[PDB]
């Protein structure tokens, strides 16, 4: 059965980064090496053990309508099970085209390298428009993983999801961090904090990124791709399996196509 | 007291030659940013230009007259400032919107011709500096020992100042730009200062002696007659033929060892002064070879010099690795390459004497020998690099990476050891040159009888 919208907040995800060099690259050895090192130590908290992919449990699923399903479609990407629109209460679609190459400033480079930003979520019209002017939920727990790709610290916005929990316990989404927070509505109060890495953020950020640098050359300057690193998401808590179609994945590949909800059993 | 003063002249050429040959590619790829394409093109064109300029500068020296100064010392005088500015300037990286890459090629070729213009007269000056063979051979052995010490000095200074001179590697997966630029600039400046001080101290004392009255002072032809008569002469070609194989083998060794030390049978990812150790051992050895040639060095010196490399180098056939004995092998090879550097390069004045008395009237043809000799050294460098790159390309080394396939180890092992073993063997066998101790004394008689 699928996890509750509050459970989406509570569950924690860890991300695993794998690096691959470019075979054709034969220059800029020292600076590219220093850049790879500084990127590698840029991500302090990651999954040490190599992740495991592929459908894990594959039971004839028992489930209710899911509260949130995430759908991503790509040209050439690994496929995971699909749930129709009826099953999921609300949907967030990952759209990679919005991402563009931004310049990653490095100390020793005559031509600064460029990397692609992570993809963005989109939502159907009329679902998150209720601002309700409630920013104060912005603060997450302390997190030391601020970087070019991944910033859970910045709290630009928090907006309500109208189609969920209008009467009470309204659920807020920060699109900037593509993260979500749940409230309980009582005058006396207690409230939890978010994990360092949200499951939704881990799902969205999962794409390979290619670092490119330009080298001055005869017949004009030329473009050389340094290296590229894949990112995969894995749940770090019990259960929390990515229900997708009939399949039940434990972790998600670098580029994943399908609709997934995180569930139990 | 001039012996040291002439000997110091080898260092200004040798230090720059070593610094460039070991660091220019790394600097081009890293500190400046040039594509592998243009980097390879710049290196190949620079070497080719050096080979091409060598005979032409030799001819212009031969044509040049004695005007209000030394016969060939004004060549050093014209070369030193412009060559030093070129060597300093090449290291600096130009900030330009367009046409940045050409700058490297232009100033590399220009510095190279200027330094050949320095070197060739400096090599030729050994004939003139003093007439008698004893002081002549003394001066040339001193020049050679100071040249190999120049090799050591240049490599050591550049490595220490700019940081570890290692082949870059791409770690297997399963410190500001302006600061390092300033480091290279500091290296350029100190090496340029060494060049300038060496050239001035050299020029201060040699005071070459002009030619005595010559039997045929008129009707010399520089363009054709010199070449034709040198071709007519046969021991000179026999000498260069014998020397080519030895020099090619040892330069092949010194070139490809830089990657052998890491990839194949290498327990250290850093050479860590191993090249400095072997070259310093050679610098220490060279006076021993001079004295050895005093003690029956007619051809025994070259025989023992080339042959001493064979067993110690081939001790890689046992191949069971032990680093300290491997260092000892490097020292052995140091004394072998010391003999390889000192003997055939300084045998040449005897050849030039034998040719000089054989045909009297031909005069002023001395620089042709030295020019073509250094040209053939550069040609050996070219063919060594060519065979090395072709073999590596044809077997293994498809990509530059820290892990390397097994094939590379077979090809580069056989290449580093067995190919120089057979090459030096053939060269030494073919090295039975005409003049021996008896021949030199016989030529000596006619030399002292002339005037
Ligand atoms: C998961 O999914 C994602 C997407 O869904 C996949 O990610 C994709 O990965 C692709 C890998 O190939 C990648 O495609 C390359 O993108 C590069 C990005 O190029 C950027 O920059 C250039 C211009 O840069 C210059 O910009 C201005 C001027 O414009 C200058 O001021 C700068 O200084 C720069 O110099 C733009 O053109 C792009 O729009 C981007 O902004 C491209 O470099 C690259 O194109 C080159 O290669 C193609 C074939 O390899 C070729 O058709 C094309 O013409 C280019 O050729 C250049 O390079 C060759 C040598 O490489 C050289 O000889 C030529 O002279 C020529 O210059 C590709 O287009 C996608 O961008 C990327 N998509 C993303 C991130 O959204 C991911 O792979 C996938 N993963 C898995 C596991 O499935
Ligand atoms: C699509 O996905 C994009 C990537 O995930 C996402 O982009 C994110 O957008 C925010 C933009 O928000 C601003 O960012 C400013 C960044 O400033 C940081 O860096 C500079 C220098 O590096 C420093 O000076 C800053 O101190 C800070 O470290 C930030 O300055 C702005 O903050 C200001 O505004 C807020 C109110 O909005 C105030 O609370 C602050 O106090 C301050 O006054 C502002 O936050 C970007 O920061 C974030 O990093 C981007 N994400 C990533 C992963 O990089 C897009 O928003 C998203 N779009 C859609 C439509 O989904
Ligand atoms: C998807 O990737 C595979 C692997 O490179 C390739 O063979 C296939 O043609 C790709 N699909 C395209 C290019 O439409
Ligand atoms: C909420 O979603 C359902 C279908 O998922 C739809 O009937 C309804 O109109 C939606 N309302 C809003 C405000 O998005
Ligand atoms: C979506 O969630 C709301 C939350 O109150 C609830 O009505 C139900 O679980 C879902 N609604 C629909 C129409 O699926
Ligand atoms: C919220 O908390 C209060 C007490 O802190 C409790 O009475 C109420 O049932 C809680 N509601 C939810 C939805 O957790
Ligand atoms: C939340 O924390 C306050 C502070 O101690 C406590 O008094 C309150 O009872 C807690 N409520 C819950 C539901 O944990």
């Amino acid at each position: 059965y699928p996890a509750s919208p509050r459970e989406w907040t509570s569950i924690e995800a860890e991300l695993h980064i794998s690096y691959r060099w470019d075979p054709n690259l034969k220059g800029l050895m020292r600076p590219a090496n220093s850049l790879l090192s500084t990127v590698k130590q840029d991500f302090p908290d990651i999954r040490q053990k190599p992740p495991i992919f592929g459908p894990i449990f594959t039971n004839i699923n028992l489930m209710g309508i899911a509260p949130i399903c995430v759908t991503a479609k790509r040209k050439n990407g690994t496929n995971v099970g699909t749930l129709p629109s009826t099953v999921c209460n609300v949907t967030f679609t990952v759209d990679p085209n919005q991402q563009t190459y931004q310049t990653y400033t490095h100390n020793q480079f005559r031509h600064q390298p460029r990397f692609p930003k992570p993809p963005n979520i989109t939502f159907p019209q009329g679902t998150l428009l209720d601002k309700s002017t409630r920013f104060c939920q912005g603060r997450p727990s302390s997190c030391s993983t601020r970087n070019f790709w991944f910033r859970p610290a910045d709290y630009n916005q928090c907006l309500q999801i109208s189609n969920l929990s209008s009467t009470a316990e309204w659920v807020l989404l920060d699109q900037t961090r593509n993260s979500l927070f749940w409230e309980n509505k009582t005058k006396g109060a207690n409230q939890s904090q978010t994990p360092c890495v949200q499951v939704l953020a881990g799902m969205t950020i999962a794409t390979s990124y290619l670092g490119i640098s330009a080298v001055s050359e005869f017949f004009g300057t030329s473009l050389t791709p340094l290296f590229h690193f894949h990112i995969s998401t894995c749940l770090k808590t019990q259960g929390a399996f990515y229900i997708c179609g009939q399949s039940i994945h434990q972790c998600l590949p670098s580029n994943w196509t399908g609709t997934c909800t995180i569930g139990y059993v | 007291c001039n012996k040291l003063c002439y000997a110091v002249g080898g260092a200004p050429y040798q230090v720059t030659g070593c610094a460039l040959g070991f660091f220019l590619q790394i600097y081009l790829l890293d500190v400046a940013q040039v594509g592998p394409f243009s980097a390879s093109i710049i290196l190949f064109v620079g070497r080719a230009w050096d080979a091409i300029t060598d005979p032409l500068v030799g001819f212009c020296i031969s044509k040049s007259s004695w005007t209000r100064l030394g016969r060939l010392m004004p060549w050093i005088i014209f070369s030193t400032p412009l060559a030093v500015i070129a060597y300093f300037l090449i290291w600096f990286v130009p900030d330009f919107p367009h046409g940045q890459t050409y700058w490297y090629l232009l100033f590399y070729c220009l510095f190279e011709t200027l330094v050949t213009c320095f070197h060739v007269p400096y090599s030729a000056l050994t004939m003139f500096i003093s007439t008698e063979q004893s002081e002549r051979d003394s001066a040339t052995a001193y020049r050679m020992t100071v040249e190999v010490l120049g090799t050591v000095l240049g490599t050591a200074i550049q490595g220490q100042i700019v940081g570890q001179a290692d082949t870059p590697c791409f770690q297997d997966l399963n410190t500001s730009h302006r600061e390092t630029q300033n480091a290279y600039l500091l290296a350029a400046g100190v090496i340029a200062s060494i060049y300038v001080i060496c050239a001035v101290i050299l020029t201060l004392g040699v005071r070459e002696q002009r030619e005595p009255y010559e039997a045929q002072q008129s009707e010399p032809m520089s363009f054709f007659r010199g070449l034709r008569l040198v071709m007519s002469h046969g021991p000179y070609i026999k000498l260069i033929a014998g020397f080519l194989f030895t020099s090619l083998a040892f330069m092949l060794v010194e070139g490809n060892f830089a990657l052998f030390c890491t990839y194949t049978l290498g327990f250290r990812n850093e050479f860590q002064n191993l090249l400095l150790a072997i070259m310093l051992s050679a610098t220490l050895t060279i006076p021993i070879w001079q004295w050895f040639l005093t003690r029956f060095g007619k051809k025994t010196a070259v025989y023992v010099g080339i042959s001493s490399a064979v067993p110690f180098l081939i001790l890689v056939a046992l191949m069971e690795s032990n680093l300290i004995v491997t260092y000892v092998v490097a020292v052995a090879a140091g004394i072998s390459v010391a003999a390889a550097f000192l003997l055939p390069w300084s045998m040449l004045p005897d050849v030039i004497d034998d040719f000089h008395l054989k045909q009297p009237h031909s005069h002023g043809t001395e620089p042709i020998f030295f020019s073509f000799y250094v040209f053939f050294t550069k040609f050996a460098s070219g063919v060594s690099l060519g065979i090395s790159t072709l073999s590596l390309d044809f077997a293994g080394y498809q990509t530059r990476g820290c892990s390397q396939p097994e094939r590379v180890k077979f090809t580069l092992k056989m290449l580093v050891t067995m190919a120089p073993i057979v090459l030096i063997l053939l060269g030494l066998l073919l090295f039975k040159l005409y003049p021996i101790d008896e021949e030199r004394r016989r030529q000596n008689k006619k030399a002292l009888q002339a005037l």
